[PDB]
């Protein structure tokens, strides 16, 4: 990109998010998050790393979102709580009105391109959704449905999700909007989606068959203690088996680690995190 | 002479999480504040009935900036209620992993989202607009120091990650600690890779960051006589230094009314009456906590609960732990405070109680701080051994309880667990932004952020950027004080 390209504009909306889904994305190597934020998209909300606050945001959001009725991504961070009339998640307040995650959804997802549901609480609920939980957490994709709004939805999950997940789902957009304007692009998008709204190019490879340690797995050769780098995890909790990222390959962090070596996977981009994948740490 | 004016601020930017301010001014300073935590997800009733050991995995989805302290507390509370016996070099591999995101998170704090209350960045999204009177002062040179610094942090933070992740495993949320350790022992090669990358982000804290921090507030000389709050700060204690328990690189304390107390933790109790929880639930101790939420009850006004210290509001962060501790201040601490401020001091507290707890001391607080924790960490790589066991595994339980206390970056940190039947009976977690961002309590005192914003000075109603530069300070992450 340049300084002096185009760059579409993009709000990032968090709901019941712990804000992960921002901080993985910081953590992009290439692109480095400096190029993202000033060579390949105009990032014009984010309460997090934004400038101006309040009110003024939320009118710039809005200002924004007319110029650009039909052309600007949203990203959402977080699941959506519908419980309590959408009081268990305040996003701002104009005009003297409190806004919840709810109503802003209701306003934005309309009026969007797409919809970039970033993180599993994004995608399928999440924690927040979660046994014991009493908010009426739900998922983007479910929420849309259930409001007629019929706007289309990417799922990148992850809990987080990797930073390459999140960029690259962007740089595939982008490139099909390139090739084929913007419904014809969305359209080559949602064709490498997978039935849970996942792209391939990501999740369309399981971890355990493409794993390092698959021939212990299939010798019976399981650590009984984390700390045992030789066997494979499968005793100690690992969901791999189950679940479908291309963590092998990339790794995390800049190549530094990932979880199957370092401790277990526990399935964080599956539909059914956390309560299908647990307890964690046995099979 | 003016009159009143109510300003409410939702969302409250460049913080972490859902927070409103509301503030009444008058005559052209804020004399009342009310904090609003927006946004309540419910951790401590998730996690009842489960596995215990899943907790040390759910509890970092409270926070993607400091999951890494809420994996400890988490870990030590577990190790506590099973017994397990960490092993010497797993301490002190938990301490490499967790005092890496130290680093990271104080320097995502001064740079990404404190810094542009007084830099402005470049002429584009997300860095404009922003209020046409910002009130920044810096010169253009020293502006342009700071979005170069900006941009050169997001670099240094991203490595203080993939040295989170080296015996971590990833980051956000680290699969690397666990009841009874750390899953996985530092090799040499790893150690290797650990120290390269922590010479540069010592490079940048020593060079740039501590640097800027003076240099910038000896621009911003008011920032200090504003903000003192109740000036009354608590530390439980972080970083174990042998396996004792009872030796710490922060020790505890409470200091309040001009005086240093000892910590006891049973004087903790948390109140509800401002917050959106059930009646019945008010004034509990954690041992004995309840999480019950309620919406639409009168009167409140925010999921935060408010937690008391015998009775005390007090704050927590690295001005508490650096107050209550009171370190050397690093070398060129001393030479700025003398060159640019004409200050003569030797130890932290030498700043003295008004400028210390103030607006900017705040923020000269955690670049104190982030110097202070190089020298641990460069403790714990001469102190580590390579090869050596860093786990434990042991059965989970039928019936115990355990507590871990920690601080994260923010601020104390712990959690209680009850197990009955094998599986979590009662987890209630009282964090760091819950004691800063917290409402007022059943007798109507204010939490310590609402406190510290009474004469904090708005001479434009219209650009009433002080009430939220007074909020940064205190580096705010309102899904830890909801959780
Ligand atoms: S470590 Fe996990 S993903 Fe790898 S072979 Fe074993 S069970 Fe499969
Ligand atoms: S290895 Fe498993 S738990 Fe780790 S990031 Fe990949 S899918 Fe998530
Ligand atoms: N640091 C941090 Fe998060 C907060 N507040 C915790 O605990
Ligand atoms: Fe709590
Ligand atoms: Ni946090
Ligand atoms: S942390």
């Amino acid at each position: 990109g340049t300084l002096t390209g185009e760059r579409p504009p993009v709000f990032w909306l968090q709901g019941q998010g712990c804000t992960g889904c921002s901080v993985t994305l910081l953590n992009s190597v290439h692109p480095s998050i400096a190029d993202v934020l000033l060579k390949v998209i105009s990032l014009e909300f984010h309460p997090t790393v934004m400038a101006w606050e309040g009110e003024h945001a939320i009118e710039h959001m809005r200002k924004v979102a007319e110029k650009f009725k039909g052309k600007f991504f949203l990203v959402i961070e977080g699941s959506v709580p519908v419980e309590a009339d959408g009081k268990y998640c305040i996003i701002g307040e104009a005009n003297h009105h409190e806004i919840s995650m709810v109503d802003a959804l209701k306003e934005f997802g309309p009026n969007a391109a797409a919809v970039l549901a970033v993180g599993t609480c994004a995608a399928y609920g999440g924690i927040p959704a979660a046994e014991g939980s009493e908010t009426g957490a739900t998922a983007v994709s479910k929420f849309l449905g259930d409001n007629g709004i019929k706007t289309p939805v990417v799922n990148i999950p992850g809990c987080p999700p990797h930073p390459d997940w999140i960029v690259g789902t962007v740089v595939l957009a982008l490139d099909a909007i390139k090739k084929n304007g913007l419904e014809g692009g969305l359209a080559e998008v949602v064709k490498v989606l997978d039935s849970d709204g996942r792209p391939t190019p990501f999740f369309g490879r399981n971890i355990h068959e493409n794993c390092p340690y698959l021939d212990k797995y299939d010798e019976g050769v399981m650590s009984a203690t984390f700390t045992d780098k030789v066997g494979c995890r499968y005793d100690l909790g690992c969901k791999g088996p189950m679940t479908m990222a291309d963590c092998f390959e990339r790794k995390w962090n800049g190549g530094v680690n990932w979880c199957v070596q370092n401790a277990v996977c526990i399935g964080c981009v599956e539909p059914d995190f956390p309560d299908g994948k647990s307890p964690f740490y046995q099979a | 002479a003016t009159g009143r004016t109510t300003i409410a601020i939702d969302p409250v930017t460049r913080i972490e999480g859902h927070l409103k301010a509301e503030v009444v001014v008058e005559n052209g300073k804020v004399v009342d504040a009310r904090l609003s935590g927006g946004m309540y997800r419910g951790f401590e009733t998730i996690l009842r009935g489960r596995d215990p050991r899943d907790a040390s995995q759910i509890v970092q989805r409270i926070c993607g900036v400091c999951p890494t302290a809420h994996s400890t507390a988490s870990v030590l509370a577990l190790d506590e209620a099973f017994g397990a016996k960490v092993p010497n070099n797993g301490r002190i591999t938990r301490n490499l992993i967790f005092g890496a995101n130290y680093l990271q998170s104080h320097i995502l704090h001064f740079y990404h989202l404190s810094a542009q209350d007084f830099v402005q960045g470049p002429d584009t999204a997300p860095f404009v607009p922003r209020f046409p009177k910002s009130d920044l002062r810096l010169s253009k040179e020293l502006n342009k120091a700071g979005v170069d610094q900006y941009i050169e942090a997001l670099e240094v933070r991203r490595i203080c990650h993939e040295m989170v992740a080296l015996f971590g495993g990833r980051m956000p949320h680290v699969q690397g600690q666990v009841v009874g350790g750390a899953t996985e022992i530092p090799t040499k090669e790893k150690l290797v890779e650990y120290a390269a990358r922590f010479k540069k982000v010592r490079d940048f804290v020593e060079q740039k960051y501590v640097p800027v921090v003076y240099t910038i507030g000896s621009k911003y000389k008011d920032m200090f006589k504003v903000g003192q709050g109740f000036k009354a700060a608590l530390c439980v204690g972080a970083f174990p230094l042998d396996n004792s328990g009872k030796k710490h690189l922060f020790m505890p304390g409470v200091y309040a009314k001009g005086k240093d107390m000892p910590f006891d933790p049973s004087k903790i109790k948390e109140y509800v009456k401002y917050s959106w929880f059930a009646e019945e639930t008010t004034g509990l101790n954690y041992k004995e906590g309840k999480t019950i939420p309620a919406p639409d009850k009168a009167g409140a006004y925010s999921f935060v609960k408010a937690p008391r210290y015998d009775g005390l509001s007090l704050e927590v962060g690295p001005l508490a732990r650096m107050w209550v501790n009171n370190p050397e201040l690093s070398p060129v601490g001393k030479k700025l405070l003398k060159d640019l401020f004409g200050i003569s001091a030797k130890k932290f507290r030498d700043l003295g109680e008004e400028a210390a707890f103030s607006l900017m001391g705040r923020h000269v607080a955690r670049a104190e701080e982030t110097y202070y924790m190089l020298g641990a960490i460069e403790g714990w790589l001469k102190e580590i051994k390579a090869g050596e066991d860093t786990v434990v595994m042991p059965a989970v339980p039928a019936s115990a309880e355990g507590t871990g206390f920690t601080e994260a970056p923010r601020g104390s940190l712990l959690h209680y667990v009850k197990v009955k039947d094998s599986k979590i009976d009662n987890y209630q977690i009282v964090s760091a932004s819950l004691w800063n961002c917290n409402p007022r309590d059943d007798m109507g005192q204010r939490g310590a952020v609402e406190e510290a914003l009474i004469g904090i000075p708005v001479d434009d109603i219209q650009n009433p950027v002080n009430v939220a530069r007074l909020i940064r300070a205190f580096d705010p992450c309102l899904g830890c004080a909801v959780h």
